């Protein structure tokens, strides 16, 4: 079941460039430079428009360039929801949403929780770390421009019966190996307690999310021109040990395996690509990777370019699956087509900003085999749901 | 009467025997007597009543409740090497009493000697399902998993048995091969250091092994050598070799010793460490090939034919030649041409063993050398090697046409495997059609995907003799 189908479209979903896409079992959450976080319900009806089942929020005047959320059951009890963002202006805005009573509408309710000396911190990236065991509580991973990730600890009652009130712990941070320190361009946290920091040099480095001690660092090659190579986003493998870095040379994206166990190369995802006209090149993406996800099951690598291709590939043969190409006129509704930007340049082929894959059960869909999903958002302002065809 | 009341086993037995002669219809008579053979063992004769007894037909509605008939048919079957007919049974046992654990593990069993080998996964998965405290079922399921290819869940298994019942000895030795075995793929497939780790946690098992229950199959040693390649394979965590684990491992184990092969070689457990300033790896190689040798033709054993003998000469040979290969020392060649004639007069059919008597054969003469790779090739069409290592005798003497010849008909047979290519550039680069040479160093090293040493470094140097005074220019991205 490697064979993607498209559901459900927005288009115009925002006033600005959508930098970043998340979502989980109750809904989608896609934030945007227009500082506006928008819900996005996951459980549609047939032919039911995406956008009236949209909710949106307020959050920061510069704009949001990351977004995360969490949504655990806490206690027996209770229910969790939370979605963490970070503004242009550097500052980590925390928001819990809850539906309405019988509307079932969306409430926003900005959480504060970093004290004024963190607050003065520009932060880049975020990623949420669930309560899977890892320790029991769940945490909060950050980097800074200054090349630092912050790790904290988010504890939503108070001293263990139980009432709403949330305080997020400071357990330590993670200072970039290499100096002077670059600029941590983006985060992951695996299932086995792992940090992989990213930044902007080619160097990633692998850390203890439990203990906040750094195990090792390694970097990507062809350093000929220094402002070339830059990690755009990295992700860690289910299933194995493995962890995909995607990084650019210049022009190019490429995505780099590493094994974590001693933290070695094992493999490099490329395909025929454009260089020097009639020749033909080894990159993953013509243009640079944004951003990678894994399915479930950790067999397939979903890579999202700025060339506007959404590339599928098997990790355990490292060839190419599948393609698919975004267009301006893949929405289903006319009227939010966006053909050219407020430029007037073309965006018939708008890059990918985002992607993420949706677990099986999240986007419910009449008459379908319930099955994985994926969902990315592209430059033309668009929103775009697929699923994944397949059974069970 | 004597059954229930009078409590006489013999009598009773003679008596239900001398019933079912005459009746063959009644299920008592039956089950009493093949009761009383599967405890004794003989399966062979419960067989022969159960059989009977299903033939007849006569208790059609008797059997409809109760199937031990059919399991026991079946199992008589399993024990007997002939799993493929048990299948019949146990299916159809399992369709009576589908609760029935032991035909589940039994049938799983008898799918695994029929590659069907998922299919084992389930069935002994199911197994387990019903009784979780099945250690078996669980050992049974680890193996095929390893088989199929998980090792995760397979060692997640074998090792959550190994620690419930340490006591046994399949359950460790299975742990160690499905290690090993791990060791060897993951090596393979390029994650080179996880191999090592995985190689010490294996070592170090046997270790235990041999500590622990001083338990000796004659599979263990052969483990153990597979491992150890490992070490001098891949050199750069050679260091990470456990001497001490090993001499411990070597110690405790009793070998009544072989003074012809151990004279060749000049080993020995006291012997080999003794000596100074040799690198790590010519001592991982020295453990290798005592390893190899100390491999036991156990008491009580019966080998079939005697191909096992020649199996053990054989893994010595290929370990001698091994160690004669990494150091270029002429002992090993002696010990490792002495091997594969103790293991040829053993055999004789076996093409694996004239190719390595070939290889060690290359310099002292061609001719046997060339003989015994041609051998090879008519005694295994279908092997790749046999070829490929005559080519590079060919090349050895410098017939360059012979070799291009021979590396021809492998591109022909398997165009798969990077070797051919690499050797039929190499030909090429020496015959000065260099372009096209490079072309095929570079399609050698694609097809590689990394698997040869020879294909990466040929290929960075051919990389650079054509790239470092052709005038490039830094913008040139290709």
């Amino acid at each position: 079941s490697k064979v993607f189908i498209a559901t459900a479209n927005a288009g115009k979903a925002h006033d600005a460039d959508i930098f970043s896409v998340s979502a989980c079992n109750s809904f989608t959450v896609s934030c945007s430079g227009d500082g506006y976080l928008k819900v996005w319900d996951n459980k549609l009806l047939d032919n039911e428009n995406p956008k009236d089942k949209s909710y949106s929020h307020f959050v920061h005047k510069s704009g949001l360039h990351h977004v995360d959320v969490l949504q655990a059951i806490e206690r027996d009890a209770f229910e969790l929801c939370l979605v963490a963002t970070t503004s242009f202006s550097g500052d980590l805005l925390f928001y819990r949403i809850t539906r309405e009573d019988e509307t079932k509408k969306v409430i926003f309710e900005k959480l504060d929780l970093l004290d004024s000396d963190m607050k003065k911190h520009s932060f880049w990236a975020l990623k949420w770390g669930a309560s899977n065991d890892r320790l029991l509580s769940h945490r909060l991973v950050a980097t800074d421009v200054k090349g630092t990730t912050y790790i904290w600890k988010f504890h939503p009652f108070a001293d263990e019966t139980l009432n709403w009130s949330p305080t997020l712990e400071l357990q330590g941070t993670v200072e970039s190996p290499m100096t002077p320190s670059q600029f941590a361009t983006s985060v992951d946290i695996s299932e086995r307690g792992l940090i992989a920091t990213g930044f902007n040099n080619g160097t990633v480095q692998i850390s203890e999310l439990s203990t906040l001690r750094p195990l090792y660092n390694f970097e990507s090659q062809h350093s000929m021109i220094n402002n070339s190579n830059s990690i755009r986003s990295v992700k860690f493998s289910p299933q194995g040990s493995l962890l995909a870095i995607a990084h650019d040379s210049n022009s190019f994206g490429c995505i780099t395996l590493y094994e974590t166990e001693f933290g070695e190369r094992i493999g490099s995802l490329s395909v025929p690509t454009h260089s020097s006209q009639a020749s033909l090149g080894e990159f993953a993406h013509s243009s640079w990777v944004m951003s990678l996800s894994f399915n479930d099951s950790g067999e397939t690598l979903c890579s999202a370019g700025w060339d506007g291709k959404l590339r599928f590939w098997d990790v355990k043969t490292k060839e190419r699956i599948t393609t698919l190409n975004m267009h301006c006129d893949d929405i289903e509704i006319e009227e939010d087509i966006l053909a050219v930007d407020e430029h007037g340049d073309s965006l018939a082929e708008p890059g990918v900003f985002d992607v993420k894959f949706l677990k099986k059960g999240w986007r419910s869909g009449m008459g379908a085999d319930l099955n994985e999903s994926l969902c990315c958002v592209c430059l033309d302002r668009s929103i775009r749901w697929f699923r994944e065809a397949g059974g069970k | 009467i004597y059954c229930h009341y009078y409590k006489d086993h013999l009598r009773a037995f003679k008596c239900y025997f001398k019933a079912f002669d005459l009746d063959a219809g009644d299920y008592t008579a039956a089950k009493y007597i093949t009761e009383t053979y599967a405890s004794k063992p003989n399966w062979q004769a419960a067989s022969s009543i159960a059989s009977r007894l299903i033939k007849g037909e006569k208790a059609k509605a008797e059997l409809r409740s109760n199937n031990w008939p059919f399991r026991v048919v079946g199992i008589a079957h399993l024990e007997k090497q002939e799993e493929s007919d048990s299948i019949e049974w146990f299916q159809s046992a399992l369709r009576v009493d589908p609760n029935d654990v032991e035909s589940w593990v039994g049938l799983g069993q008898a799918y695994h000697a029929c590659g069907r080998i998922e299919a084992s996964i389930k069935v002994f998965d199911k197994a387990i399902q019903l009784r979780p405290s099945h250690t078996f079922a669980q050992y049974f399921k680890a193996i095929s998993l390893c088989d199929v290819g998980e090792y995760l869940e397979s060692l997640d298994i074998l090792e959550k048995v190994c620690q419930e019942a340490a006591t046994e000895e399949s359950f460790q030795i299975g742990l160690v091969e499905v290690l090993m075995r791990c060791s060897l793929d993951l090596y393979s497939q390029g994650f080179l250091l996880k191999s090592v780790s995985i190689a010490k946690d294996t070592i170090e098992r046997i270790k235990i092994i041999i500590s622990e229950l001083k338990c000796e199959n004659q599979q263990v040693w052969i483990y153990l050598s597979q491992v150890l390649r490992l070490f001098i394979w891949i050199e750069s965590k050679v260091d990470t070799l456990p001497v001490e684990s090993l001499v411990s491992i070597f110690e405790n184990s009793q070998f009544s010793g072989s003074e012809e092969i151990d004279s060749v070689d000049n080993i020995k457990i006291d012997t080999l460490l003794d000596s100074t300033t040799d690198d790590n790896v010519s001592i991982a190689c020295k453990f290798l090939i005592l390893a190899s040798k100390y491999s036991v033709s156990d008491q009580k054993f019966t080998d079939i034919a005697g191909t096992v003998r020649a199996s053990y000469w054989y893994n010595i040979g290929i370990s001698e030649l091994t160690a004669f290969i990494t150091l270029k020392e002429p002992q090993y060649r002696d010990a490792a041409i002495f091997a594969f004639k103790k293991s040829i007069q053993l055999q004789s059919n076996t093409s694996e063993t004239w190719i390595g008597l070939g290889i060690a054969t290359m310099d002292i003469n061609f001719r046997v050398s060339q003989h015994c790779f041609i051998k090879a090739t008519a005694l295994e069409p279908k092997a790749t090697n046999t070829w490929f290592n005559l080519a590079m005798l060919g090349l050895k003497k410098k017939d360059t046409e012979f070799a291009q010849q021979v590396l021809n008909k492998l591109q022909s047979l398997a165009p798969q495997d990077s070797s051919p290519w690499l050797g039929m550039a190499l030909i090429l680069e020496e015959q000065g059609d260099i372009i096209g040479s490079s072309k095929l160093f570079a399609h050698s090293f694609i097809l590689s995907n990394g698997r040869s040493k020879a294909a990466q470094f040929m290929y960075a140097k051919n990389v650079l003799e054509n790239h470092i005074n052709n005038g490039d220019d830094e913008r040139d991205i290709e």
